[PDB]
């Protein structure tokens, strides 16, 4: 009825052949690439890849490494098991019955 | 931050937390005893007040 | 004070400032009858304010700058395509009928607040008792569905029903031939298009329908061509009317600041303009209207409520 | 008391923060209606009006830091009624002998 | 938390008082930021979790989610702003606040230490998805896809609000580390069973367990590529959380409440692979490829190992970064030939050369191809499966030839054989489209050489 | 264009109910100003 | 009206409810309801057409019979009790009768079929106060009387009130009937946690006094009766369609809105008292009710539905109806869960 | 003049802009006014 | 500038935030130097262990 018809499609590219596809506005087109390829990929990619790589003992996984080398060493020296099958001493243990 | 203070302050919330959890507790075991007794300040139901109440001499006696 | 109960209960009451010169008066005719003329005497002579017909533009002269704006926010109604295609298909023809009878609508209430707000009678020309003639017409010449009949009358029931009858009312009767040899005379392209038998289905509607309907409730005062240049003596009519017919002697304080809390309230007498009858001719689809809609906050002076636009001088706005 | 908002024993209590993040909340409701008002009457939302802004938070503020107060307090009275009914009924509240879990017994159920 | 809670409210303020212009450049590179600042949460121990206040923690298995999550926001903003174009200012800046507003919500989801303070935001996540489903997608029936959407989560939700106000009742708190310490085995009743049910079914539809799913495929064709993204990259690991977290006080019940839910998703999985391969939309697709990778997730979490939560935790990211990229790939495609049917356009690698090579990565990470933290997170799974019965070898071997096969029956009807010859409007790529694409694969692909940072508590 | 509403679509909420029935096919939308 | 009988009748309505409110003694509690009675009718009445004469009637009847029941049971309890304190009732037979009173003068299923054609027949103005203001009288009752009440018509009431309220709501067009049946379908919620907390009795009430008169003053800023006479505020006033979404996704109980917090504590109330399937079926049974406030959204918000050519006219001239509060009161209906345990101070 | 008509907000009421910032600075000078009371009470019945 | 100024908001909430966490930190202090796993003496003119 009264109705505007459906418009075209338009093709960035067509105004700006250099477009980057982020808007119509070549100025503000070419600011929004950069900030996402800067903030992207040289500061959140290339900084947090660095950042990870370098976290200081995630989870302790190297002191847990360094820790039982101590054990193993301390255990053998001293002709102890390595380990026991009894996490917790049965002397402070008290079995119903 | 070091992992001294991270778990002293886990220590910190779980006291907190803690205690909550037990006056919680307190509070239905309290309420349940209120309500079934009626003993205390909580439900606690008005009565009729008897300072309403008119005791001087009447117009006849018994009573 | 903005008038509302808290102005009324002070003593801002319509009776105290009404005269016996506080009248209403419409002046009433077929197309090129001289009423535009004899309207202007009449408000000249009694001290009356006069209201020109209301077109297409009328609420644009009551808002904003007060300027005609761009035909889209009309919604393309246009007088000069009715003459030119009376029967097209973008339903021109009703859209600018039922746009009018808006437009009438707003005027009568506009004249009704000036009346009872000042005390000083009215003069218009056409109203909202006297649009159908028009929509009569449309109809017998099958420019309008009857569909469209019905949303009209839908329309008219639950508007008209707000709003107190003229004092008066001068019909002016120009024979057809008369009125279509002037039409020719006053050299419109446009409106020498038009025929007599939508002429006279017009007169027809006057006569037929309108001054007997009117009789009932007002004075209605008819002249012809040359009775009616005589101002003078029709304003001598005028001034010995007895008033004894109709609502207005029912009046009082108390119904007349009811009735002026709903006329100063635009959007509440418009509120049933726009029933959600879903009518092809004036039906509006959502995409249309709502670019539309933001093309209109982006003219000057209309983004916020009249005295917030700092694009057009206004000022203390951080204290207003 | 009877029908009393905040009666006199309240007085003990310490009173609400003028920087309370409960009151800077109310303060902020009192703001966003601000805003709403500008809105619905379609003036500029951000500017117009600071004088009517300026009461809204601070009306808000001020009923807000009431409320609070009779909330703090209802709240006290709770605990003040909860742990002398515990006091006065030593019976229903007994201190019970805990356990090690060295002691308890706690069925193992295998996930395999 | 509030170091992210705060920021993240700024991004409201600084999306309305930015100049006309400068909405999608401001909001992208602040939310960027936040991002690059959520890094800060790999500070995780090996004993402890990291407990910042009474309200909010994170461990291993929120923070993975949290980084993906404040990764999403700036790549759904440059995934929106192309659609959007024609938008009024006012509309596009609420749309992005119902993106901000979302983040808001799962942030604080993932972090909440308190049960119901968890489910009330993850209630809330509810509002803007529908909002930008119903407001801003494209087609008549996003309506339904709406009511769907929100009556399927809330047949769920609200006994599992009761339930949780019951176990708070009982056991006097519903505080997470409380309950790793208070929590007492759930012993055989009808009352337990029930009780078991309010507290799983909500995450069941959710993650979405298979006969509880067929809401997820109308919500993606239906919804914007926005929506899309956040739907399949964190919504439905709101069920998975949930999940891997409640399951702490259903033993040992869960021992056999979990069998007909195992059952579910490992034949579940099967005929929502072979589905794929007879899928003509290819939103529809992917939302079908979705529901066979969550089928082992909630395999994994039912199951209770360690090797199996590890596994579960690695699938969820993986598939989200994943998920995410194929409906980034497909709406690309959309734009230009505004329709959604596989077959209308072919033989694209001919004439979009880059864009073929993302379609290509993305395909071998759906069929997880070795060493992508697809594949670690599905051959641990695969693993503890095993052990929980040998026989499962079969189903799992037969979904992964299933699941390689529809994957690049994908890849070869789009990118292979003949071009459409009537199409003639596939302009070349835009700069924002491949950068867009390479936001997804490769932090996905740098994983690959860290994976401990995504395999939850139990590493 | 995104989908909005046609007539069709609106006039689904127009009725006097949302659900006619037998029993109701006589109902009638009230009048616009409450006036009969 | 004369403003200043409009004035003197608006005040006598909340005189008579401040005495129902204020009174230890039945015969003005009972006073109370006549006198609020007595001038509610000329409000409803104040626009003069056939519609309205039939809801002042229905409306009359049923409340002059309730408080004839009312009376009754005061009459009973006088007879086994000798005194007229407002308290318990010291009779079960008058307590049912008063317990019937009330429920419908509130008007509770199955006592409800007055309030969607009293409010339908009425103003939206007037239809505020009777949905809103009226509710005080009656549950200041129901709070006092609570110990005495059978807990088995009660709960009978309160279950059947958010069925009917939930069922009878589906099939509205009308503005007026969808807010009567929410209103029925909440004053089920109020009465079914009465028994066991009236705190949250009354938390309920007020957060529901706050969002019906949200949306009835929107509803009259626009002069909006039906739901397709609502759709057309898009184009006229957007930021209206935002208020209203939140609004009545606020009246569905949705997280993390206002309307959450009542059916939240109430479910903790119950569930305390181990009372699990009626919580459990009260809220399944309440998503009916955000079945049909979704609806009203889908045409307000969420879509842009048909316009039409005269609307263009109303865009020239600025809204002037007072729409006292509602930034106010539209803040409050959205944005109150954070202040949950303010709750206490009503304790 | 802009305006075809004078605005009712043309002007600011500038008797209700007095007023409105009265109310504002009275209810901020009763509140810190009552706030300090409640501190002074609060110690002097703690004794601090 | 009043170009860039919008530049510095979320910036300023990470500070901000960034300070709320540490003042909460303060307030969770009953068992600073009071583990039996980290108790220990203070260093010779150490005021807390940790802040
Ligand atoms: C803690 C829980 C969560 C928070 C709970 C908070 C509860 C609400 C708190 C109270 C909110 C009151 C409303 C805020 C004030 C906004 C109005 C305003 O500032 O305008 C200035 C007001 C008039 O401004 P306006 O331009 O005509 O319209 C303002 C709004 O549009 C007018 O809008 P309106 O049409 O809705 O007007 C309603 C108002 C009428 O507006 C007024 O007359 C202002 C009255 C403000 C009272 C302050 C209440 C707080 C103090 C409690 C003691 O009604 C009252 O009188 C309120 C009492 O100026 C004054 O009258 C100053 C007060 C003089 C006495
Ligand atoms: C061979 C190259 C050398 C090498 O291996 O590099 C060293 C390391 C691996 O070797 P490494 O573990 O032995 O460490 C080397 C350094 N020393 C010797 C000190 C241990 O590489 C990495 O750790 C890269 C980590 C990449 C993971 C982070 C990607 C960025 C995340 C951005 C966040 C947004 C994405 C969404 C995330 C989703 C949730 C997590
Ligand atoms: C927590 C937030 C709760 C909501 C706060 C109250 C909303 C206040 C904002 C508002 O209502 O106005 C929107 C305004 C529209 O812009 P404008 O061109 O000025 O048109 C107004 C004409 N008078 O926009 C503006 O230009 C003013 C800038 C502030 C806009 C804030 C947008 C609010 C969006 C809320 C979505 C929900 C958040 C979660
Ligand atoms: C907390 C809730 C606050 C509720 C505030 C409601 C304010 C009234 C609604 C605001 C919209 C504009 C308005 O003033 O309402 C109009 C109405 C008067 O009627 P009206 O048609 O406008 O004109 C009368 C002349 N015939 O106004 C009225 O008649 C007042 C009716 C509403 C009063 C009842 C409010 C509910 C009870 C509040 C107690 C809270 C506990
Ligand atoms: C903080 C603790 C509490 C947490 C709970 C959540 C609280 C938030 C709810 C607050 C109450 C609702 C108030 C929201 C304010 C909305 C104001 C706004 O953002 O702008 C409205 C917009 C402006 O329209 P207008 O000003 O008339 O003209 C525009 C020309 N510039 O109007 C329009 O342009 C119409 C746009 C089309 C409609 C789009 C609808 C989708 C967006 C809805 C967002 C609001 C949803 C609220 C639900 C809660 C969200 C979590
Ligand atoms: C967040 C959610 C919490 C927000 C609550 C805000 C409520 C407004 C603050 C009022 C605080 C207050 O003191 O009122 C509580 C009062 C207590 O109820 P009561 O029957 O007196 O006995 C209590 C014993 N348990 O009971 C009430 O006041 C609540 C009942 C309200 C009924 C409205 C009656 C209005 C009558 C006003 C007459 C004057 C006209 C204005
Ligand atoms: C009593 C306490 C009140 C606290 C109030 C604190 C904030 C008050 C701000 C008052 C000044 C607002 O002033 C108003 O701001 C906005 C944006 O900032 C400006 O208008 C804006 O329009 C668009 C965005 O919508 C952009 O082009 C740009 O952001 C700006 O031009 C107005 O030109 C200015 O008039
Ligand atoms: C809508 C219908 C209205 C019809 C109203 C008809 C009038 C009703 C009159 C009720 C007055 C009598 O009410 C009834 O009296 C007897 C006499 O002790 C009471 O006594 C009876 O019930 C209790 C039960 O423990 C005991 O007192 C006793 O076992 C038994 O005799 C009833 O508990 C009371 O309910
Ligand atoms: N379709 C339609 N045309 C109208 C309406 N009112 C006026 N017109 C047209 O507006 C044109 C001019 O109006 P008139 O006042 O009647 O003619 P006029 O010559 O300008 O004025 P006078 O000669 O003084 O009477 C005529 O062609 C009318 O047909 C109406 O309600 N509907
Ligand atoms: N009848 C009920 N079950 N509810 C109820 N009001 N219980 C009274 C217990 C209570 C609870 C909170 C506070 I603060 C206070 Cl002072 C007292
Ligand atoms: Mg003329």
């Amino acid at each position: 009825w009264q109705e505007d018809p459906e418009p075209e499609d338009e093709n960035l590219y067509e105004k700006n052949p250099d477009s980057h596809g982020y808007d119509k506005d070549p100025a503000v087109d070419i600011w929004n690439m950069r900030v996402v390829f800067f903030f992207g990929f040289s500061i959140v990619l290339v900084l947090g890849s660095t950042f990870v790589a370098y976290l200081p003992d995630y989870r302790m996984q190297e002191w847990a490494r360094r820790e039982a080398e101590r054990l193993v060493k301390y255990r053998e020296a001293h002709g102890l098991p390595i380990m026991e099958s009894n996490c917790f001493d049965p002397s402070k243990i008290q079995l119903p019955e | 931050d070091g992992p001294e203070k991270n778990y002293e302050r886990t220590m910190a919330i779980l006291q907190i937390e803690a205690e909550k959890a037990e006056l919680r507790l307190k509070e239905l075991e309290v309420r349940r005893l209120m309500r079934a007794r009626g003993d205390g300040p909580w439900f606690h139901y008005p009565t009729i007040d008897k300072e309403l109440i008119d005791h001087s001499p009447k117009a006849t006696p018994d009573n | 004070l903005q008038y509302g109960p808290l102005a009324y209960i002070l003593g801002e009451k319509a009776t105290k400032k009404m005269t016996e010169k506080s009248k209403l008066i419409t002046v009433d005719g077929n197309i090129c009858s001289g009423k535009s003329k004899l309207a202007k005497e009449i408000a000249e002579k009694l001290g009356l304010k006069h209201f020109p017909e209301a077109g297409i533009h009328y609420v644009d002269s009551t808002t904003g700058d007060g300027k005609p704006l761009p035909v889209q926010f009309s919604g393309n109604c246009s007088l000069e395509k009715f003459y030119d295609d009376p029967k097209s298909n973008d339903g021109n023809s009703y859209r600018l009928q039922a746009w009018l009878y808006a437009s009438r609508l707003l005027q009568y209430a506009d004249a009704l607040e000036h009346l009872l707000s000042t005390g000083q009678g009215v003069v218009l020309e056409r109203s909202i008792y006297s649009d159908f003639v028009f929509l009569e017409a449309m109809y017998r010449q099958g420019f309008i569905r009857k569909q469209c009949v019905d949303h009209y009358n839908q329309v008219k029931k639950v508007t008209i029903c707000e709003y107190l009858p003229p004092h008066v009312v001068v019909y002016v009767d120009v024979p057809v031939p008369e009125v279509q040899s002037r039409i020719q005379k006053k050299g419109n392209p446009h409106e020498m298009k038009i025929t007599s038998a939508y002429l006279q289905d017009i007169e027809n509607a006057y006569k037929g329908t309108f001054l007997p309907e009117m009789s009932e409730k007002c004075e209605v005062l008819q002249y012809s061509a040359w009775e009616a240049q005589d101002a003078e003596k029709v304003v001598e009519d005028i001034e010995y009317l007895k008033y004894d017919k109709g609502p207005w002697l029912d009046q009082n304080d108390r119904k007349l600041h009811k009735l002026r809390m709903l006329v100063q309230d635009k959007l509440e007498v418009l509120n049933y303009t726009s029933i959600p009858v879903f009518l092809p001719e004036v039906t509006v689809g959502a995409h249309q209207s709502d670019q539309v809609f933001q093309e209109f906050t982006e003219l000057p002076g209309r983004k916020y409520r009249a005295g917030y636009n700092e694009d057009v001088g206004d000022k203390w706005i951080w204290l207003k | 008391a009877t029908f009393q908002f905040l009666p006199d024993e309240a007085r003990s209590l310490p009173p609400p923060k003028l920087t309370d993040p409960r009151l800077a909340f109310v303060g902020f409701l009192g703001y966003c209606s601000g805003l709403i008002d500008n809105a619905i009457r379609r003036r500029p939302v951000l500017l117009a009006g600071l004088h009517r802004q300026l009461l809204y938070i601070t009306s808000f503020v001020f009923v807000g830091y009431y409320l609070l107060k009779r909330q703090d307090y209802m709240y006290a009275v709770r605990d003040h009624d909860m742990f002398s009914y515990i006091k006065s009924h030593p019976e229903d509240f007994p201190e019970k002998d805990k356990k090690t879990y060295g002691e308890v017994f706690e069925e193992f159920h295998p996930v395999r | 938390m509030l170091k992210y809670i705060i920021p993240t409210i700024m991004l409201m303020p600084l999306t309305w008082l930015s100049k006309n212009n400068m909405i999608w450049v401001n909001s992208t590179a602040h939310s960027l930021l936040i991002s690059f600042t959520s890094l800060l949460l790999m500070n995780q121990f090996g004993d402890n979790s990291l407990n910042f206040s009474l309200l909010f923690f994170s461990d291993s298995l929120s923070t993975p989610l949290l980084i993906l999550t404040m990764w999403l926001l700036p790549l759904m903003l440059m995934a929106s702003q192309h659609h959007l174009s024609k938008e009024n200012l006012t509309r596009k800046k609420l749309f992005i606040t119902m993106l901000i507003s979302l983040q808001l919500f799962l942030i604080m989801t993932f972090t909440a230490m308190e049960l119901i303070l968890f489910y009330i935001l993850f209630e809330a996540t509810l509002v803007p998805t529908l909002i930008i489903i119903t407001r801003w997608g494209n087609q008549t029936e996003r309506l339904n896809a709406g009511l769907y959407f929100l009556f399927y989560t809330l047949a769920g939700s609200l006994p599992l609000l009761v339930a949780l106000i019951y176990i708070q009742n009982t056991v006097g708190s519903l505080n997470f580390l409380m309950l790793q310490y208070w929590v007492q085995p759930v012993h055989n009743s009808w009352s337990n069973v029930f009780m078991w049910l309010a507290c799983m079914m909500a995450f069941m539809v959710k993650m979405p367990l298979y006969g509880l799913h067929l809401w997820l495929p109308k919500a993606h064709v239906e919804a914007p590529i926005a929506g899309s993204m956040v739907l399949a990259a964190v919504l439905l690991k709101l069920g998975g959380y949930g999940m891997l977290r409640i399951t702490l006080i259903l033993n040992p019940m869960t021992d056999f409440m979990a069998y007909p839910f195992i059952m579910l998703s490992l034949w579940g999985m099967i005929m929502t692979s072979s589905i794929c391969l007879r899928q003509t939309d290819l939103k529809s697709l992917i939302a079908y490829s979705s529901v066979s990778h969550m089928a082992l997730v909630i395999v994994a979490i039912l199951i209770q190992t360690p090797w199996s939560y590890m596994g579960a935790t690695a699938l969820m990211i993986a598939h989200g970064l994943t998920s995410s990229m194929l409906f980034c790939l497909a709406n690309s495609n959309y734009e230009r030939i505004h329709s959604r049917t596989m077959i209308l356009a072919r033989g694209l690698q001919t004439l979009l050369p880059l864009m073929a090579t993302w379609w290509l990565l993305a395909s071998l990470t759906n069929l997880a191809l070795p060493p992508t933290i697809n594949l670690i997170g599905e051959l641990f799974v695969v693993m503890s499966t095993f052990s929980w019965s040998n026989i499962t070898i079969i189903l799992m071997g037969v979904n992964m030839v299933i699941t390689a096969l529809y994957s690049l029956y994908m890849l070869i009807m789009t990118q292979r054989g003949k071009y459409t010859y009537h199409i003639n409007n596939i302009s070349p790529s835009f700069t924002r489209e491949n950068a867009l694409m390479s936001l997804h694969i490769l932090p996905l692909l740098l994983l690959t050489l860290n994976p401990k940072i995504i395999l939850g508590p139990l590493y | 264009r995104q989908w909005q509403p046609d007539v069709e679509w609106a006039e689904q909420y127009g009725g006097a109910v949302m659900y006619p029935t037998k029993e109701t096919a006589h109902w009638k939308p009230p009048p616009w100003n409450d006036v009969d | 009206m004369n403003p200043i009988i409009f004035i003197i009748i608006l005040l006598t309505i909340m005189l008579g409810t401040i005495i129902v409110m204020i009174s230890s003694h039945w015969l003005l509690v009972w006073i109370g309801f006549e006198m609020n009675m007595l001038a509610i009718i000329p409000i409803m009445m104040k626009n003069h057409n056939p519609r309205a004469t039939e809801a002042s009637t229905k409306y009359f009847l049923t409340q002059s019979t309730a408080s004839m029941l009312l009376m009754m049971a005061v009459i009973i309890n006088l007879m086994f009790s000798g005194q007229w304190t407002v308290m318990k009732l010291f009779n079960p037979m008058a307590s049912m009768l008063m317990t019937m009173a009330l429920a419908m003068k509130l008007g509770m299923a199955p006592f409800h079929f007055w309030v969607p054609e009293v409010t339908q027949g009425i103003p939206l103005s007037s239809g505020l106060i009777l949905l809103t203001w009226q509710k005080l009288a009656p549950m200041s009752v129901l709070y006092q009387i609570f110990p005495s009440i059978n807990l088995n018509l009660i709960l009978t009431l309160s279950v059947l009130s958010i069925l009917i309220g939930g069922w009878g709501g589906l099939n509205q067009t009308q503005l007026r009937k969808i807010m009567a049946y929410s209103s029925i379908a909440h004053m089920g919620w109020m009465t079914a946690v009465l028994p066991y907390n009236p705190t949250m009795t009354l938390l309920n009430l007020i957060i529901y006094i706050i969002m019906t008169s949200t949306m009835f003053t929107m509803f009259m800023a626009n002069s909006t009766t039906t739901t397709l006479s609502l759709s057309h505020t898009w184009n006229k006033t957007p930021i209206m369609t935002v208020l209203i979404l939140a609004t009545l996704l606020s009246m569905g109980g949705l997280p993390p809105l206002s309307g959450f917090m009542p059916k939240w504590m109430i479910i903790q109330e119950m569930t305390k008292n181990n009372s699990i399937i009626l919580p459990t079926f009260m809220a399944i049974t309440a998503l009916l009710n955000l079945y049909f406030y979704m609806r009203l959204t889908y045409s307000t918000t969420l879509t842009m539905f048909p316009s039409t050519n005269n609307m263009k006219m109303k865009w020239q001239f600025p809204l002037m109806k007072k729409m006292t509060f509602l930034p106010t009161m539209v803040v409050l209906s959205t944005m109150m869960l954070p202040l949950t345990p303010m709750l206490s101070v009503l304790e | 003049k802009f305006y075809i008509q004078e605005p009712p907000h043309g002007s600011p009421n500038w008797l209700k802009v007095g007023l409105t910032l009265g109310t504002s600075v009275f209810l901020w000078i009763y509140l810190i006014k009552q706030h300090n009371e409640d501190v002074l009470e609060y110690k002097r019945r703690n004794g601090l | 500038v009043r170009d860039h100024w919008v530049h510095v908001l979320v910036p300023m909430g990470f500070v901000f935030g960034y300070y709320l966490d540490r003042k909460n930190d303060e307030k969770l202090t009953a068992f600073r130097n009071k583990s039996l796993l980290y108790k220990r003496e203070l260093k010779p003119n150490e005021e807390v262990t940790w802040k």
